[PDB]
């Protein structure tokens, strides 16, 4: 098995456009995801709220939909509750809240797209292990 | 002579059948207190709410245990590290419910065993011996401190101290593996080397000296009668034993110097057990065994399990089941 | 004459749909737009006699009533089971991942 | 506790028979 | 309970003072060779 | 009931046996309750007494 | 009966300790 | 006073309700047009009595005293609810929320431990009609719910539970299940208790009242495995009334 | 038959304990000469 462009092709937006990452953007998104998110989101769960994971099925039923790069980049800029009704920048790291979440300060739009790609690619690789928690370890 | 000096001569007398000594003045009361409390509690104490969740665990023989399952149960998690002497309880009944005997026993015992160690120094001084037997004992002593004192300190509760029982010990070991992966910790691996090697070298030494006993008896009598207590001459031929053992391996892998040989016998198990005691004492602060969980992945990123991942599956079964009613939140952080 | 009431419930609609009277609040994540805002209101407004009573919750926006109508097919109501609703278990039932 | 009733005699004989053997040997050692 | 507490305090105090004073009572000279 | 229980031969100490071991409860059982005083009558209403 | 048995055996061992220490065969130099 | 946490911590006073002066014997006027609240209701038990189980004969059972073994963990506090003025002039307190339960274990002579869920959950307590003032002869009487002492996820020592756990005795694979059913099949009880609250102290200025209570409820039945005991709890209470 | 189960250990000790006593005394008599 290997890391092929079919694996590395994810929805760019909700209108079905796709985009094809490189091995390098995927590895970068992995490192950046470890640096900035994995303290809470290791393996695609959420330690401080396990009801919400990073599975693509879950991301797809979010409002707005988050199973695409632009939806995820927008979430890193201006996060909201699952139903879109509340902005939560105050308690979730985002560019909007980089003053209180310093690790988000040095992040560029290229970084956010890498992180988003990594989140979208990993379930295609790991399947149920991503967002499954310890049952699947 | 004045009373004080007569008392001091008695305390430090080398003619008492059991040496008392100044360390003994504290050792004796504290060991007696702990021993009497332990025996009474093991036979008759009522169930103890170890985990603070109003779920008493029965530890005593009269309440349905046998020798293997019985224990003196650790004090309640609700107490944590608070000091719970008898006089802090409203009643003995309260003190028993919350596991007070465990504190009384372990504190008097740790104090008494520390003085046991000092007493070994003390008699060696009165007899004109070299002083370091007590250093050898420091290895088991430190081990006891780790499981009864240090590990509770780091984890915040005597309820996570080692129980005073046979099955309670096993419980402690299993939970420890789940929360710290002690098998994958090198200080425990060093402890195993210490005790496997200690048993190896114990059997080696006994067998090589026994192999080279000098003929002093007939086939009818015990060969033990060829040694007389106090005899000036050695009862075995160490050159012969060296000659056997050097050829079994090769000449320089064998000891010719009795003093070097016996220091090696002392050093190997003591050092190894120092390390395993230090293992418990540093995993007390959650510096755990090596974690190779999902360390091997393939070209695509599939996880390729190793034996470490299989250990992790067992660990997870221990984790999710232990103290099944005691956790409300998803991480078991102590 | 001795039955596990929780196993019995699995044989009702509770075992198939979100039971507005019983089900833990985390189940409303299954369908779009219900969590957290509407799920909180549904749980707080407590037991309902019929599924459609959920549309009469004081304060819904027109948007919220629409989302709710879109999801009525995913709801049911059965009788309140004490063992499921005591202990604050509709908000946290001891299950994480 | 619903223990095995033969446990008592098994334990008693387990202790008694070997112990008596040793005592017999020791006492007749002392008297010569 | 107060009575138990006082009694232990006194017992403990007594044995600790014995230990302290005993070792202060010239302990280095209590050996079989050099009486200092 | 305590007085009635004395008036019962099962508590008479001369009703035992040498090798009938253990407590009295092992024989007739653990007394739970007095059933009441039994009064016997024949068909002519006369009161009769058990010897 | 099983509690009595366990305590009995333990009590014998404590007694054995007493005799083993105070009524040992004394070691003699010779 | 402005006692701070650091003044109180570890003394046992955190489990005590506030008290009122012996001179607080006034009356709190109740204005029927107005709507009232209990901003804080505190109940501090001082004695737990358990009804004895008399043998067969059907002689009388008394409430016998017991020894508390779970320490200063017993008080209910920060309870709040609406104080309703009813049309007959009675007052009704309807609990909304608060720290309104404490598990308690007491011990009977002979060593039997009795756990119970000391509680006034969903308390509804009412005065007599036509109460124009709360005074030092005002009484409230009410009832409350007593849920199972363990809730549905609780696992017994062999791993059996209601909402989780084994459904059988797995250590006895081929035993007859019929004699084990009461232990295997867990049940969640909901019962009612009754409480009297007797106002003995009233600061008409501040709206604080205090007094004694007596409660009756059932103890733990271990999710159906044994019969509960009847328990009578006595103690003291404090409340603060604020216009709402 | 429903016999007293303690009758076994009673009988066993009734035989064993006195018998062992006599054997102990006999064997130490023989080894005196
Ligand atoms: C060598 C003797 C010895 C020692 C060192 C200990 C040590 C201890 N005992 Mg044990 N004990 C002993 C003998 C001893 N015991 C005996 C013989 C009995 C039978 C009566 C007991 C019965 C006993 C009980 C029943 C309990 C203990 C407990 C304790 C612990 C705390 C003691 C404490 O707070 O004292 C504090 C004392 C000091 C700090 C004094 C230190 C010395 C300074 C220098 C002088 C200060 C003077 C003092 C404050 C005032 C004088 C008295 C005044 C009130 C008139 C500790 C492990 C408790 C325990 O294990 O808790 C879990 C407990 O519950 N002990
Ligand atoms: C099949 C045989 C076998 C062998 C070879 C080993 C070997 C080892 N085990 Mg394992 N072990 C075994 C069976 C075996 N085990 C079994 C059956 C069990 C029970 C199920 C265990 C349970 C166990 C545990 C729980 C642990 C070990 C550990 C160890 C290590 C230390 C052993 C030690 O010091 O022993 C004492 C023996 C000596 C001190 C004598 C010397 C032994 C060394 C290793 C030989 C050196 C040869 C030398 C390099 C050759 C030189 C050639 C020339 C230049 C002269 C070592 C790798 C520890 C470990 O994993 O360490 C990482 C550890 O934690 N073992
Ligand atoms: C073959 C496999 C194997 C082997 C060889 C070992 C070997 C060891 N393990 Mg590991 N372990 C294993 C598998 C294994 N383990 C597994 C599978 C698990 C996971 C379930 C663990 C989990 C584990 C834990 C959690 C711990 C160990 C510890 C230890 C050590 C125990 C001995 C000790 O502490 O001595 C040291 C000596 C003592 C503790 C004795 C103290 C004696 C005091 C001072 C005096 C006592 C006096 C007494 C009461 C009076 C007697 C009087 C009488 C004469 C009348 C030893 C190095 C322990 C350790 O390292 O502790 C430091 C420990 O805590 N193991
Ligand atoms: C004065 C002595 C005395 C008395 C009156 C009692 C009385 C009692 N005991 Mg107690 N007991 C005693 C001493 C005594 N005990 C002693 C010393 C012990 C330690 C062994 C016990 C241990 C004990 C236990 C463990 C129990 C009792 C119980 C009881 C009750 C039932 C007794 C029973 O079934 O007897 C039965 C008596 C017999 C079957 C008679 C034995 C006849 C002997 C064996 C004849 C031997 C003849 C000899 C071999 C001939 C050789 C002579 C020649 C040829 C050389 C009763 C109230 C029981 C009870 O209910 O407790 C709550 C119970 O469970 N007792
Ligand atoms: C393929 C071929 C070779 C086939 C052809 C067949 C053929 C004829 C072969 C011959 C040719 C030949 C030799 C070929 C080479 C092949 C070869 C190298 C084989 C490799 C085999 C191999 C694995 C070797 C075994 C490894 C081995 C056991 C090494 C252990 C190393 C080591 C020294 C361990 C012991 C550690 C140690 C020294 C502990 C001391 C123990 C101790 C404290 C003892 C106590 C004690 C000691 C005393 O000392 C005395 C005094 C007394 C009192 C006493 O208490
Ligand atoms: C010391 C060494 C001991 C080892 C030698 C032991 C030899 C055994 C001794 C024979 C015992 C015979 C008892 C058999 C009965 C038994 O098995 O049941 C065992 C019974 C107990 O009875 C049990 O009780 C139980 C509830 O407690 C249940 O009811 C059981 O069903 C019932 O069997 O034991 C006795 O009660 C023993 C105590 C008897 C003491 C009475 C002494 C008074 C009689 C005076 C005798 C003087 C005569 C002198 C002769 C001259
Ligand atoms: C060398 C031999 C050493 C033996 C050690 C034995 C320790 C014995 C301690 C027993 C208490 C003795 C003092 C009696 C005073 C009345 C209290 C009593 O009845 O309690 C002894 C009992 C023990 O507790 C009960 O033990 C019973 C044994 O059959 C049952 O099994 C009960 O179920 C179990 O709960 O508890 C109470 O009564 C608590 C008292 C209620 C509140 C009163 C507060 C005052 C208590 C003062 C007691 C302090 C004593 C501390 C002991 C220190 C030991 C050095
Ligand atoms: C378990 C109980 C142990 C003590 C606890 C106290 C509870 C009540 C006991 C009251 C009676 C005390 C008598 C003690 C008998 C004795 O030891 O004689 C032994 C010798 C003989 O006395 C010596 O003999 C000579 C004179 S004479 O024989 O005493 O007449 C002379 O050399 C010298 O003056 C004299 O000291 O005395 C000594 O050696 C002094 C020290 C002995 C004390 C050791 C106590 C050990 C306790 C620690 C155990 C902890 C748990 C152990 C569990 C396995
Ligand atoms: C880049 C850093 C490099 C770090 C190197 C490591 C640091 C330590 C350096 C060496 C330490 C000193 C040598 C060893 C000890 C010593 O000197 O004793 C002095 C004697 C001197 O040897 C004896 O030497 C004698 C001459 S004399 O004593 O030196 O004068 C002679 O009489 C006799 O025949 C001979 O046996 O040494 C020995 O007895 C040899 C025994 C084997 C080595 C013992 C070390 C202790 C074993 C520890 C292993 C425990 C591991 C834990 C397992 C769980
Ligand atoms: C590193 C920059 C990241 C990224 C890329 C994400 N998180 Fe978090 N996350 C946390 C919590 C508590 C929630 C739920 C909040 C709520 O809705 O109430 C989330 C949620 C998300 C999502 C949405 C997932 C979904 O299914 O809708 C996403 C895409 C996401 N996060 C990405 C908690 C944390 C943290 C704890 C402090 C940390 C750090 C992060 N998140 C970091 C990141
Ligand atoms: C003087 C002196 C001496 C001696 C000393 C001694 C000898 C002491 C002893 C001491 C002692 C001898 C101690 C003891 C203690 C004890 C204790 C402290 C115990 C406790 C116990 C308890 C508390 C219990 C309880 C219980 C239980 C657990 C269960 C059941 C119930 C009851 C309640 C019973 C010497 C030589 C050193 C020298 C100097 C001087
Ligand atoms: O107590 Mn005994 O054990 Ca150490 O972690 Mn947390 O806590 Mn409990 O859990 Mn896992
Ligand atoms: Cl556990
Ligand atoms: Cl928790």
């Amino acid at each position: 098995a290997e890391l092929t462009p079919e694996v590395l092709t994810v929805p760019l937006n909700s209108e079905g456009k796709t985009i094809t990452l490189t091995e390098k953007q995927y590895l970068e998104g992995k490192r950046l995801f470890q640096y900035a998110c994995a303290s809470c989101h290791v393996g695609g769960i959420t330690k401080t709220n396990p009801s919400l994971d990073l599975r693509t099925e879950t991301l797809a039923l979010a409002t707005p939909p988050r199973d695409n790069i632009e939806g995820l980049v927008d979430y890193m800029k201006n996060p909201t509750t699952y139903d879109g009704e509340q902005e939560i920048a105050e308690v979730h790291p985002s560019l909007r809240s980089a003053d209180i979440f310093p690790k988000m300060r040095n992040l560029t739009e290229k970084d956010l797209v890498a992180i988003a790609g990594h989140i979208l690619v990993e379930p295609k690789i790991l399947g149920d292990k991503w967002g499954g928690g310890k049952v699947y370890y | 002579a004045n009373l004080w000096e007569r008392f001091c001569n008695w305390v430090t007398s080398t003619d008492n059948r059991l040496y008392v000594g100044w360390f003994g003045v504290i050792m004796i009361p504290t060991l007696l207190a702990a021993t009497i409390c332990f025996v009474i509690a093991f036979i008759a104490a009522p169930p103890v709410d170890i985990d603070g969740i109003r779920e008493p665990v029965s530890g005593s023989l009269l309440y349905g245990n046998n020798i293997i399952t019985g224990a003196v149960v650790p004090s309640s998690n609700a107490i944590g590290l608070h000091f719970y002497p008898i006089w802090e309880a409203a009643s003995l009944d309260e003190w028993l419910y919350n596991g007070g005997p465990y504190q009384l026993i372990i504190f008097h015992f740790l104090l008494g065993a520390s003085c046991y160690m000092g007493r070994q120094w003390e008699l060696s001084y009165r007899l004109g011996m070299r002083p370091w037997i007590c250093v050898a004992y420091s290895a088991p002593l430190a081990s006891a401190f780790a499981v009864f004192l240090i590990y509770p300190i780091g984890q915040g509760s005597f309820s996570d101290g080692m129980p005073l029982g046979i099955s309670g010990t096993f419980n402690f070991m299993i939970v420890f593996q789940a929360e710290h992966n002690i098998l994958m910790h090198p200080f425990h691996q060093l402890g195993v080397a210490g005790v496997f090697g200690g048993a190896l070298f114990c059997a080696m030494h006994g067998s090589l000296v026994t192999s080279s006993l000098i003929r002093e008896t007939t086939e009818t009598e015990s060969a033990n009668y060829g040694y007389k207590f106090g005899q000036e001459e050695e009862t075995y031929n160490i050159v012969a034993a060296h000659g056997y053992f050097g050829r079994l391996i090769f000449q320089y892998a064998s000891f010719n110097n009795s003093r070097s040989l016996h220091f090696f016998l002392a050093a190997w198990p003591v050092v190894g057990v120092w390390f395993t005691a230090l293992g418990i004492s540093t995993m007390a602060f959650n510096l755990n065994g090596f974690n190779f969980n999902h360390s091997v992945i393939d070209a695509k990123g599939n996880v390729i399990n190793t034996w470490a991942d299989i250990i992790n599956r067992a660990n997870l079964g221990m984790e999710v089941m232990h103290e099944r009613n005691a956790h409300n939140f998803p991480l078991d952080l102590a | 004459e001795l039955v596990n009431v929780v196993d019995e419930k699995l044989g009702t609609a509770y075992g198939e749909k979100i039971d507005l009277n019983n089900t833990n609040i985390a189940a409303f994540i299954q369908y779009r737009g219900l969590y957290p805002t509407l799920a909180k209101l549904i749980v707080k407004n407590a037991p309902y006699e019929s599924v459609e009573d959920v549309l009469n919750i004081p304060g819904l926006t027109e948007r919220q009533k629409q989302i709710l109508r879109e999801n009525l097919e995913h709801f049911t109501v059965t009788e309140v089971e004490t063992a499921l609703v005591e202990g604050g278990d509709r908000y946290n039932n001891g299950l994480y991942k | 506790m619903e223990v095995n009733q033969l446990g008592l005699i098994a334990t008693a004989l387990f202790v008694l028979v070997p112990s008596v053997f040793l005592i017999i040997l020791y006492v007749q050692t002392e008297s010569q | 309970m107060e009575t138990l507490k006082i009694t232990v305090y006194i017992v403990v105090t007594f044995f600790v003072l014995l230990f302290v004073f005993g070792f202060l009572s010239g302990d280095p000279a209590r050996n079989p060779k050099r009486k200092d | 009931e305590k007085l009635a229980f004395y008036d019962y031969i099962g508590n008479n100490p001369a009703k035992g046996g040498l090798f009938r071991t253990g407590p009295m409860n092992k024989g007739d059982g653990i007394a739970q309750a007095w059933k009441g005083h039994a009064v016997f009558r024949n068909k002519e209403g006369e009161e009769l007494f058990v010897r | 009966m099983e509690t009595i048995t366990y305590v009995f055996i333990f009590a014998c061992i404590i007694a054995l300790f007493f005799f083993a220490i105070f009524f040992r065969e004394p070691p003699r130099i010779t | 006073q402005t006692l701070t946490y650091d003044d109180i911590v570890g003394t046992g006073l955190a489990n005590k309700c506030p008290t009122l002066d012996d001179t607080a014997r006034g009356a709190y006027p109740i204005d029927s047009s107005q709507t009232y609240r209990i901003a804080r209701l505190c109940l501090q038990p001082t004695t737990f009595l358990v009804k004895e189980e008399p043998k067969n004969k059907r002689q009388e059972a008394e409430f016998v005293p017991t020894k508390l073994v779970t320490r200063e963990t017993t008080s209910l506090d920060q309870i709040q609810g609406e104080l309703k003025v009813n049309s007959d002039g009675s007052l009704t307190f309807v609990e909304e929320d608060g720290i309104d339960f404490q598990p308690v274990t007491v011990q009977m002579a002979g060593g039997e431990r009795i756990p119970l869920l000391f509680t006034v959950k969903n308390l509804v307590a009412s005065t007599q009609p036509n109460v124009t003032s709360i005074t030092t002869s005002t009484d409230f009487k009410g009832e409350f719910n007593v849920p199972s002492y363990r809730t549905a996820n609780f696992l017994d020592p062999k791993g059996r539970g209601l909402a989780s756990g084994y459904d059988s005795a797995i250590a006895l694979p081929q035993a007859k299940e019929e004699e084990l059913a009461r232990a295997n099949v867990k049940r969640f009880s909901l019962t009612k208790g009754q409480i009297s609250l007797n106002v003995a102290k009233v600061d008409g200025r501040t709206g604080e009242i205090a007094g004694t209570f007596e409660s009756e409820q059932l103890s733990d039945d271990d999710m159906g495995a044994h019969e509960p005991h009847e328990v009578k709890i006595q103690g003291v209470f404090y409340a603060s009334i604020e216009p709402a």
